[PDB]
């Protein structure tokens, strides 16, 4: 015989335990991977991010060395 | 523990399955027919409907008032109903009035009369039943769920048949009808409460012996049905309540996800206003619709056929104004089915369906009901302790990888009835079948 | 059906000035949002007005301000009109915000309007400081490259973003160009967040001072508030015309009567009088990007009112101990305002350091403190 | 004409394979490419118009 | 705050014998420096009231306690409009002082802390 | 197709950063080919094409 339905309360605040927030865990990685690559693919043409990100990428990182001939270049 | 479920062959292929309860003082037999409306073209739709009105109105022998009249002194009555897959004659009695319905039974079964003057005289009858349905708006409603969800397919055909065929049904397609599918391997007798398994199989013997076998016995429950995301719109300003079905494809008797599928739907559960216990159910659902009043009732069904089921809910409302957020915040809850439940929902609803299934078996009519539909769909009756392992081995994962294969993003075949002018057109509808933010 | 109330235009305006449900017990701090839509009115008529005869060229920018002084018939007004009501904006600003906080306009359920607010208060900070830069006198450049420099701090992208403000590598002619077209543009999206905080507020209706419903009783905002707003709107004509027309003067800098000079630098670089705070809060911090940090949170905090405040009443009216605590929030911002313009020389240096900390410290430790304990005392007291 | 239970001929329009993951996948393709050329536009259409603040060629020289 | 975590702390301090005996008499000259009752308010009539839960307790008043609320509401808003104070029988005094609505607003809180809570049940 | 639709499509949040890395790559690889077509429709008319003669 049972006298007692047996449970317990898991913390929560805001209406989020750690159950349902540990599900999401995983979406808002891949959020941020899209958040990321958006903000980078934004700031692409940015000369700094060419020096600093892009052109430091193996094999790809090519694309992002370029060099205006000196014979073309006013300034 | 109940009673174990007894069950014997005859040499024709009938089965005879039993349970019983020496506590009562009634009992049901009945016979389990795998056979229904499903098992008609489009040309003869209606006739398995049609036999059963003929099936009481008189045999070889007795006549319609002989027939009425040896049930009535019988004590306890008879009753019928033929369902797309499953036809069901059965008796209540009492206890030492078993021989007496068993042998009616087998009468108006096999030895029907189907006389052209009883045939011409129900089909005013059906006729009448076409402009009455209407009322019921719950089958008006799953009727045209089935019909635009296996658009054009057997199984999306009424019960009722058309018009057009109930003027046309003869007695040549009614014995047609009942001598292909009324067969031995087709049939179960069930006994429930007051019977004892080896009168029964004697009284089977007896009476049910000189059925036909058919040529090809396939196994009991055994069955391609092609959904149609697709909606029916019967708008009708004047009713003051709107009726709501949403289904997606489910899943059929046999499927390894029926238990999950069963889980799933007990986590958006029912709700009914009138129910004073309603305002306070676990099921977020059931939070949201009665603190904003968005609906009088709703109704979560995992409807299962051979090969193939409806899984959904139904609802209805009154507040015209809301329909767009009752089916808004009805469809978030299903898409948290994919992205959100945890062990917390799942165990929750386990609990619940333990019992749950147990529950629903409380007199002989249903545990006859229960011995018939598990031995013709499934072929065999499974113990609750069978069904207590299936259910705990539901996991949470397996309610989310279900719902995420099942409901979201999918196609959903929906009905409304009454003043749905707010319902939103089928795009914004099946929209909210995925969440942007997941 | 009144034709006020029947067409959809009218009744737009018939429900913000005219039937607008107001509680009947309105003091006269609620007149300063009255007062901030007049300046605002006057900004644009004397804003696009000067735009006029103003040429934004690095060459010709600080002389068609002296032609418009000189030449234009009545310039001298509009100038000094522009230039004295951006002085009153921020004074009207500053009490419409000290009125919110203090009688709790922040609370439930008025949490968007006032984060509305928040933002309006930004685009006005940024709007005076683009138009300032305009004149192209000695604090015009100076005051630019300072504050533009602020955003070399931003990690890696900082320098390179500077340049891309400046169109150059220095505040020169690209940079007054585009700061002309913006504070042209500016007060027009300024006028929209005023309009969305407005917006937003009709759903509760204004607070009042006792900080109770006004459900109970209602006066229609015309004639009542109407005539009432006239009186504070000539009470600010008078203060208006005594600086305009006797000491127009008196709230600049004379360096801004020198044209622009790279080369030279002036003695002391302050921001207008009304920055001048913000401008305390990040010297407090040694570190270049803390003090960026620091500076921008003073404004954004005003956003946790809502969430630190922990009271179970609105506003101070019957706090004593909240009334005290805000008298001392509001001198200390006003010191904090004055030590913004000193020397950085002792003791000024500590002293803004300390100012700085208490500032931050009203929001964070002693409102969410004092909030808690005079619930204790209303409960307890009353018993 | 008067059953509402006979569904109107739909046949003209119905695909068979309408339940399938390729089916769905195929409509997703049609709005990625198309997401993906609007992201490709605006990237393109956002760094060419705002370089216009950047310094111009008489200032660099 | 809540009125049920402002109830459960001013509980323990009235527990403690050398809490409270610091803690009411400040209380008690809080009150009357807050001035509310010289505007002839309890003080329950300055609780916040644009709250679900607040609105939902305010419903569940008896109609006296609730038309009387009401009055002493527009008699108040009165007095600020005219720059007075209550006199006499306006006043409201210590004992007049009650917490009409404390009982009702407790109720309702814990329903609904009840409710957060069993949303988070465990099934053990 | 079941497993494409599941990896990249199925949720939302891969499905946007799918169609952003794409448009990445478009972005590029559009770049050089354009480039290199232009530069093959106007041959020997380009200051590159004349470049060597100075
Ligand atoms: C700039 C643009 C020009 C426009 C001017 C508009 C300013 C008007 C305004 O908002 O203030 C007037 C305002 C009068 O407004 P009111 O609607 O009669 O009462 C508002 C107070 O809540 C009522 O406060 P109270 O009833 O408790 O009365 C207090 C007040 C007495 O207020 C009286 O006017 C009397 O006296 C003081 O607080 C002085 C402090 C003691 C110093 C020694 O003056 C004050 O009360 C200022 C007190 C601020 C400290
Ligand atoms: C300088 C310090 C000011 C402290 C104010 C203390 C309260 C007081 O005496 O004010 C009188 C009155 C008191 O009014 P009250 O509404 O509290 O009380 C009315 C009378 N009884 C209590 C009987 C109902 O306060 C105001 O009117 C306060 C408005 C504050 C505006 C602040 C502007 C500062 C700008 C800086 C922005 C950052
Ligand atoms: C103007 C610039 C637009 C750039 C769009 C960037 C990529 C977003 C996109 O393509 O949206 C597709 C997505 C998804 O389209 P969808 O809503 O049809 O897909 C939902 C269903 N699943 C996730 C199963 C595929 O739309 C959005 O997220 C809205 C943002 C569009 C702006
Ligand atoms: C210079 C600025 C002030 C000039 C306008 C004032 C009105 C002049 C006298 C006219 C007058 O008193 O008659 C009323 C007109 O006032 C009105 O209809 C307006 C009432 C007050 C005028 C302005 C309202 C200001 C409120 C907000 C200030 C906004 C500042 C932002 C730019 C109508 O009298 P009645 O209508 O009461 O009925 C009475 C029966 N007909
Ligand atoms: C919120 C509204 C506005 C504020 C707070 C504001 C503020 C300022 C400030 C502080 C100055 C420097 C004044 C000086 O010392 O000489 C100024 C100059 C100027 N403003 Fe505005 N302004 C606003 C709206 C406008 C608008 C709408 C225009 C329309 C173009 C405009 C055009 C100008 C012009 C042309 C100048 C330079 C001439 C001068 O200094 O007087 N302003 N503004
Ligand atoms: C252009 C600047 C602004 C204008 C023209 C403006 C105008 C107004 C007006 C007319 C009202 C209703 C009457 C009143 O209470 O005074 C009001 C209310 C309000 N404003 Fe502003 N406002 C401005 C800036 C701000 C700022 C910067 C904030 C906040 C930081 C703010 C927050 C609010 C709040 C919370 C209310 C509701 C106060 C209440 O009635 O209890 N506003 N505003
Ligand atoms: C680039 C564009 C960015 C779009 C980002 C969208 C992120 C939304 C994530 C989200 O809604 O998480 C919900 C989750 C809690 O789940 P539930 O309580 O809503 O079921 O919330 C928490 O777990 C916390
Ligand atoms: C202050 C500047 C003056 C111009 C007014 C501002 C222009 C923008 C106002 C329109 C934004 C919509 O604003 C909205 O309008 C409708 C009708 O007009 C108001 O509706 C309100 O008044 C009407 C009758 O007057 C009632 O039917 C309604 O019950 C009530 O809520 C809303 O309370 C208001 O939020
Ligand atoms: C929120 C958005 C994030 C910030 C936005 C970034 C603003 C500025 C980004 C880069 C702007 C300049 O970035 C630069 O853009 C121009 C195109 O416009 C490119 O220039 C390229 O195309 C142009 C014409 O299309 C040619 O004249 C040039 O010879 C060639 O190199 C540079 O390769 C890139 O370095």
């Amino acid at each position: 015989y049972v006298k007692k339905p047996s449970y317990k309360i898991v913390p929560h605040f805001l209406g989020f335990n750690i159950p349902t927030v540990s599900k999401w865990i995983p979406i808002f990685g891949i959020w941020g991977a899209a958040a990321g690559i958006g903000a980078l693919f934004l700031i692409e043409g940015v000369p700094r991010t060419r020096q600093d990100i892009l052109s430091k990428i193996p094999i790809i990182g090519e694309h992002w060395i370029r060099e205006i001939p000196a014979s073309d270049n006013p300034f | 523990v109940s009673p174990k479920t007894r069950t014997s062959n005859l040499k024709n292929g009938l089965t005879i399955a039993s349970e019983s309860n020496p506590l009562v003082q009634t009992a049901t037999v009945g016979v389990w027919i795998d056979a229904g409306s499903r098992n008609e073209n489009a040309y003869n739709n209606g006739t398995a409907h049609f036999f059963e009105h003929l099936a009481f109105k008189g045999t070889d022998k007795r006549s319609q008032h002989q027939l009425e009249l040896d049930i009535e002194n019988m004590g306890g009555h008879l009753n019928a109903y033929t369902s797309r897959e499953s036809t069901v004659y059965y008796a209540k009695s009492f206890k030492d009035d078993v021989p007496k319905s068993v042998e009616i039974l087998a009468d108006i079964l096999q030895h029907s009369k189907l006389a052209e003057s009883a045939i011409d005289r129900e089909r005013e009858v059906i006729t009448r039943e076409l402009e009455e349905v209407n009322k019921q708006y719950e089958e008006v409603v799953f009727d045209h769920l089935h019909a635009t969800a296996f658009m054009n397919q057997p199984l999306g055909r009424t019960i009722l048949g058309p018009r057009e065929n109930i003027q046309t049904i003869t007695n040549t397609e009614l014995r047609k009808f009942i001598t292909e599918n009324y067969t031995a391997d087709r049939m179960v007798l069930v006994g429930a409460g007051a019977v004892d398994h080896d009168a029964l199989v004697e009284l089977a013997e007896k009476y049910f012996s000189h059925l036909p076998s058919s040529q090809s016995p396939v196994p009991l429950g055994t069955p391609i049905p092609n959904f149609v995301g697709s909606e029916v719109r019967l708008r009708d300003d004047t009713m003051p309540v709107a009726h709501i079905a949403i289904a997606v494809e489910g899943v059929s008797w046999t499927s390894e996800d029926y238990y999950t599928a069963l889980v799933a739907q007990a986590i958006i559960g029912n709700y009914d206003r009138a129910v004073g216990t309603s305002r306070h159910q676990g099921s977020r659902l059931s939070n949201i619709v009665s603190e904003n009043n968005l609906a009088n009732s709703f109704q979560s069904f995992s409807t299962s056929y051979s090969d193939t089921g409806l899984w959904g809910i139904y609802l209805t409302s009154e507040n015209t104004t809301q329909i767009d957020d009752l089916v808004h915040f009805t469809l978030k809850e299903w898409n948290r089915l994919s992205t959100s439940v945890s062990n917390l929902q799942v165990e929750r609803a386990k609990s619940q369906l333990k019992a749950g299934l147990l529950l629903s078996l409380d007199g002989t009519t249903y545990v006859a009901e229960d011995i018939g539909r598990q031995l013709t769909t499934l072929g065999r009756r499974v113990t609750p302790a069978e069904v207590e392992a299936k259910l705990e081995a539901v996991t949470e994962h397996d309610v989310r990888a279900w719902a995420q294969k099942t409901l979201y993003d999918k196609d959903i075949a929906l009905v409304g009835l009454g003043p749905i002018e707010g319902l939103y057109d089928y795009n914004r509808i099946r929209n909210d079948m995925s969440m942007m933010r997941w | 059906m009144a034709l006020r109330k029947k067409n959809s235009l009218l009744n737009m305006a018939n429900s913000y000035v005219l039937d607008s449900p107001q509680p009947s017990n309105l003091n006269y701090f609620w007149n300063f949002g009255s007062l901030l839509a007049l300046c605002l009115v006057i900004q644009l008529a004397t804003g696009i007005t000067l735009a006029m005869h103003y040429t934004s060229h690095a060459s010709l920018a600080f002389d068609s301000v002296e032609h418009i002084m000189r030449d234009v018939n009545f310039g001298w007004f509009i100038r000094y009109a522009h230039a004295n009501t951006a002085s009153f904006f921020f004074i009207c600003i500053y009490a419409h915000m000290g009125r919110n906080i203090y009688y709790g306009s922040y609370k439930t359920p008025r949490v968007l309007p006032w984060s509305i607010g928040v933002i309006i208060f930004l685009l006005l900070i940024i709007t005076a400081f683009m138009g300032y830069v305009l004149v192209f006198g000695q604090m015009s450049l100076w005051g630019a490259t300072v504050i533009c420099n602020l955003v070399s701090a931003i990690p890696w992208l900082g320098e390179d973003i500077v340049h891309f403000l400046w169109g150059g590598f220095s505040v020169g002619n690209p940079t007054l160009q585009r700061f002309f077209a913006l504070h042209y543009l500016m007060p027009f999206v300024l006028a929209v967040f005023a309009l969305l905080h407005l917006i937003a507020l009709h759903t509760a209706g204004s607070s009042n001072p006792l900080g109770i419903t006004s459900n109970v009783d209602k006066l229609s905002m015309h004639p009542y508030y109407s005539f009432k707003d006239l009186i504070t709107v000539f009470a600010f004509l008078l203060m208006f015309t005594l600086f305009v027309f006797f000491s127009p003067d008196k709230l600049g800098h004379p360096d801004n009567y020198i044209p622009a000079n790279p080369m030279v630098t002036p003695a002391s670089i302050v921001p207008e009088w009304y920055l001048l705070p913000f401008y305390a809060i990040l010297r407090a911090i040694p570190d270049k990007l803390g003090g960026v940090i620091a500076m921008v949170a003073a404004i954004l905090i005003l956003l946790i009112l809502p969430i630190v405040d922990r009271s179970i009443i609105r506003g101070n009216a019957f706090k004593p101990i909240s009334k005290l605590l805000f008298g001392f929030f509001i001198c200390n911002f006003l010191l904090l305002g004055v030590l913004g313009q000193v020397h950085i020389e002792p003791p000024f240096i500590v002293l803004g350091q300390i100012c700085t900390i208490f500032y931050f410290s009203y929001f964070l430790i002693l409102l969410p403190m004092v909030s808690t304990i005079e619930n204790i005392f209303f409960y307890i007291g009353s018993l | 004409g008067k059953s509402t239970y006979k569904i109107p001929d739909f046949t003209p329009y119905l695909k068979k394979d309408r339940n399938t993951d390729a089916n769905r996948l195929f409509s997703y393709f049609m709005i990625g490419s198309f997401g993906m050329l609007s992201a490709a536009g605006a990237k393109a259409t956002v760094q060419d118009f705002l370089s216009n603040m950047s310094a111009s060629a008489d200032v660099l020289a | 705050a809540s009125i049920t975590s402002v109830v459960k702390t001013s509980e323990l301090i009235l527990k403690s014998p050398l809490l409270s005996k610091i803690v009411v008499p400040l209380a008690k000259t809080y009150v009357k420096f807050s001035g509310y009752r010289q505007l002839g308010f309890k003080m329950n009539d300055l609780i916040i009231e644009e709250t679900p839960n607040m609105q939902l307790a305010l419903r569940r008043l008896p109609p006296t306690e609730s038309y009387d609320r009401v009055y002493r509401l527009i008699r108040a808003t009165q007095f600020s409009l005219s720059h007075k104070l209550a006199t006499g029988n306006d006043i409201t005094k210590p004992e007049e002082d009650d917490h009409y609505l404390i009982p009702y607003i407790l109720d309702v809180e814990a329903e609904a802390f009840e409710k957060d809570a069993l949303d988070n049940l465990e099934v053990v | 197709a079941t497993t494409f639709y599941n990896v990249f499509v199925k949720r939302n949040s891969a499905f946007v950063a799918t169609i952003l890395a794409s448009a990445f790559v478009f972005d590029m690889t559009f770049e050089t080919a354009i480039d290199n077509f232009w530069d093959r429709i106007n041959a020997g008319k380009q200051w590159k094409d004349i470049r060597h003669k100075y």
